[PDB]
């Protein structure tokens, strides 16, 4: 439905949608912009990520509320209320999976293959890991292990590039490590790996802060604080 | 406290 | 799309959607429940209102953000940015008008005509006034006066019934007066009428609080505080 | 301060 709108107009409207907190619209505009077939600039990649993270974030929060209700309903002593809780949890789950599949589809056709600079390639591979991780959060069947491995593989390729091509304080590198650490802790049942990654990432960033301007220092330390927050929660 | 992942 | 789902299941899922803060889903479930053709209980009327007030509330907030941007873009000295701001404001406006028309359609087919008790009839007539008021907030053309009069007429019929059939502390009566006062202040360019209505409503409720239980006193005083909030802002 | 209307 965005095929008739100019690329620049889609970008302009994505920014307006962000200001209005209309994240579904924002994501539709940015999907339209991606489907024009040109590479995305740094700002445009950030708009794409903001839009879909907010959309899926609302779905994930709703899914967790419904999953908790469903789990309580299957405890000993709980009254049978019928299929409605499961049905509605499934409805939200299916919508969430659809958004993840949409993002993964944009990455595969054709954002990743055209992304040659480290900042773009790592950004998109992190996104791929993230949306496979959100699929893993709801997966229960025979492909769960393969979904988990798809997240792991994308994160690992992003880590390998980021370590070779970016300084330890780069905000993309830091946010990637933060999310891969969460993957290890929450998805892969590897809390020690999660803690080791968060600690090493934090310490290597600390040692590189001296090279930065004030503005870059602010950007990097904000994400380092998220790593510290998780270390405090987990240890 | 819910663990942190990267900002949108 | 809700025609195949049981009425009780729609109600159950509306409550789950409320817990999950999925207000679009909640409104769709409650529209389905209304379209079963049976009257709504007090709790069910409240679910209907919660759902649509949250949906339209998000649209109205977004509309105001976009309208402000559009107004600034038409000030002397502002750069021409093209049609995009107007187009996107129009998109949100059209969606908002559609939700209002949907609610008004449920009220007209056939909630109001079947509502004989004061508590249900006043509730629905207040809703009719409210959704015409939201239409009036965005109206600029040749029907603006008629939209405003439709809001006024619905509120006036609700007020007339509420004064005859409900005590001055009844929460529905109080919320109706609150919203009709806002209508006068903001829509009808009648701030003195707005202030007089808020003050008289507050004072007549105060004098009736002595008749109430603790729980009813809490319900009524909460809304009285909203009347006081507006009086403090407006005087 | 935005004026108050009735809760959802
Ligand atoms: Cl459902
Ligand atoms: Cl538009
Ligand atoms: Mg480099
Ligand atoms: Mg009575």
């Amino acid at each position: 439905a965005m095929g008739s709108m100019e690329r620049a107009s889609l970008i302009q409207k994505a920014k307006l949608a962000e200001q209005a907190e209309r994240y579904e619209d924002m994501a539709a505009f940015m999907k339209g912009a991606v489907e024009k077939g040109e590479e995305l600039s740094n700002e445009e990649r950030n708009l794409l990520s903001v839009a879909y993270k907010n959309v899926v974030g609302g779905q994930r929060a709703a899914w967790r509320v419904l999953s908790s209700i469903e789990q309580k309903s299957n405890e000993e002593g709980s009254e049978e209320k019928g299929p409605e809780v499961r049905e509605y949890r499934e409805k939200v789950e299916t919508e969430l999976q659809g958004v993840c599949d949409t993002v993964l589809g944009l990455l595969d056709s054709h954002l990743i293959k055209e992304a040659g600079d480290a900042e773009s390639r790592v950004f998109y591979l992190k996104m791929k890991g993230d949306y496979y991780r959100y699929l893993a959060e709801v997966a229960t069947g025979d492909d769960k292990k393969r979904i988990i491995d798809s997240a792991r593989s994308a994160y690992q390729e992003a880590m390998d590039i980021s370590k070779k091509e970016m300084p330890p304080t780069n905000p993309i590198r830091l946010g990637l490590a933060l999310n891969f650490s969460v993957f290890h802790y929450e998805i892969a049942n590897s809390p020690e790996e999660a803690i080791s990654l968060a600690k090493t990432t934090f310490d290597e960033a600390m040692a590189d802060l001296h090279t930065l301007s004030e503005d870059s220092y602010k950007d990097s330390t904000l994400i380092m604080q998220l790593l510290r927050d998780n270390l405090t929660l987990w240890t | 406290r819910r663990r942190k992942s990267c900002q949108a």
